[PDB]
């Protein structure tokens, strides 16, 4: 992927909302683009709640080393258009702006497809209650007087 | 020690006895109710839970 930086993000969501691409004759001067990482980190980590939220590979930076922007996002190659898209979104308010319907629709897109994995892990099944018994044709149980299941 | 009579004093008593593959088998009345006694009573405690 070309985008493999936070800036890089940025500059993504950006060229999407319209504000400032490479090929545009003015350009956000660097605060504005510190701003916008502050507000991709703040939404990356509201998405991932301390590893019970959306799981993305995305590495937060550390505030010793000191520019954020240049730090490499580690996504994967399939989530870095939904994080972007919702970027452009998040951050359309400061540019008294609002992001069209279909960066909205792919920024919803891309959060479903986002988490539909990890849901999918999720989904697991609970073990047998505690009052559950195994069953006399397991033999192997009957024989150890394993009677009931374990539970929880 | 020699003991009077010429057989073993023990007397064993069989319900359902065979050999299935040259091992025993012997078989009462309630073996064959655990499984759907323990179902009951699982189920009567869910319910009173």
């Amino acid at each position: 992927m070309q985008i493999k930086t936070k800036g890089d993000l940025v500059r993504a969501a950006l060229r999407k909302l319209g504000v400032a691409s490479d090929a545009t004759l003015t350009d956000v001067e660097p605060q504005s683009m510190q701003d916008a990482v502050d507000d991709l980190e703040a939404m990356m980590a509201e998405w991932y709640q301390d590893g019970k939220g959306i799981i993305t590979g995305y590495v937060f930076s550390d505030d010793e080393n000191p520019p954020a922007e240049g730090d490499d996002h580690g996504l994967r190659s399939s989530a870095v258009s939904a994080v972007f898209h919702n970027l452009a979104c998040r951050i359309a308010p400061d540019y008294a702006l609002e992001a069209t319907a279909k960066i909205i629709a792919t920024a919803k897109y891309g959060k479903e497809l986002l988490y539909k994995q990890t849901a999918i892990s999720r989904a697991k099944r609970a073990p047998y209650p505690s009052r559950m018994p195994t069953g006399s044709g397991n033999s192997f149980a009957n024989l150890n007087e394993w009677h009931y299941f374990p539970g929880e | 020690q020699l003991i009077a009579g010429e057989h073993i004093p023990i007397v064993p008593v069989f319900g359902e006895w065979g050999f299935v593959e040259d091992k025993e088998v012997y078989e009462g009345v309630v073996r064959l109710t655990k499984d759907g006694q323990r179902l009951r009573n699982m189920i009567m405690s869910f319910n009173a839970d």
